[PDB]
């Protein structure tokens, strides 16, 4: 990689390779994700993102996660980073949705992590929708996690007086 | 004995009860450093909740102050402070609450 003359393309070929991952082995996959993250100057991105979303669908599937779960968390990390740099998009909204589906803490933690972050980040607009989304999600749901969720959000508050 | 043992004799539930009681008692029985010493410990434990009691007990206490407390009482809330969002909030809020009344007044209303 310390061929820091680091050509565009090469980074790009990864996905192809990556496709192969669907024949799992997380551990390998995991190595990939880290590896993967790196190349992206917040670009070859979309095609990827899309692909990620594909992954995401794929991730849904019917699953009996045991290994891939892990991956997900990781992915999200990997993913997280990018965003920091980037301006990101709808894809993201989808996580929010996605997250609603889900049922385990670690994600909530991420989410929360996001809570924090976003709290810092504020360009805002999205949030509001999402807040709406959430409103649904929320209405649509119960749990400690949620319960907790409410608290912060509540804490947060703005309009629709 | 209670303090120590309970610490390493566990059960959160006990703590609730005792907390509540202790909550009232404070500086009428002095021994500040120790008592502080304890109090810190009680908090030490995780649980936003476990942590929380030491502050609440404190309100009757703080207000009264003891063999050294008012100046310092003021200093302490500052020295000990926390994030963890709603745990953050607890610190912030108590503060914020604190922020909101002349602390002398503050003590009077809340206490009752």
């Amino acid at each position: 990689k310390e061929h820091p003359a680091h050509e565009r393309v090469l980074q790009d070929l990864v996905m192809d390779i990556l496709r192969v991952l669907s024949t799992p082995d997380l551990e390998v996959r995991k190595k990939t994700l880290q590896l993967a993250l790196d190349l992206v100057s917040s670009r070859n991105v979309e095609e990827l993102v899309i692909v990620l979303k594909k992954e995401v669908i794929k991730t849904n599937n019917v699953s009996e996660h045991e290994d891939t779960d892990k991956y997900r968390q990781l992915l999200v990390r990997t993913l997280h980073s990018c965003s920091v740099r980037f301006p990101d998009m709808a894809a993201n909204v989808i996580p929010v949705l996605m997250e609603f589906l889900s049922d385990s803490n670690e994600a909530a933690a991420a989410d929360v992590l996001e809570f924090v972050r976003e709290a810092i980040q504020r360009f805002d607009n999205l949030r509001m929708l999402i807040v709406e989304k959430m409103l649904e999600v929320f209405h649509a749901i119960k749990s400690v996690k949620i319960y907790r969720g409410a608290l912060w959000i509540l804490g947060e508050y703005c309009s629709t007086k | 004995h209670l303090c120590e043992f309970i610490e390493d004799c566990e059960f959160t539930v006990l703590a609730t009860r005792i907390l509540h009681l202790l909550g009232q008692e404070g500086p009428k029985t002095n021994n500040p450093s120790k008592y502080i010493r304890f109090i810190y410990n009680r908090v030490v434990l995780e649980h936003e909740e476990v942590r929380a009691g030491a502050v609440s007990a404190l309100a009757k206490f703080g207000a009264q102050n003891e063999e050294m407390l008012p100046s310092i009482l003021v200093l302490l809330k500052r020295c000990v402070m926390d994030d963890d969002n709603e745990v953050r909030d607890r610190a912030t809020f108590y503060l914020n609450v604190l922020e909101q009344k002349q602390k002398a007044l503050n003590a009077g209303y809340i206490l009752n």
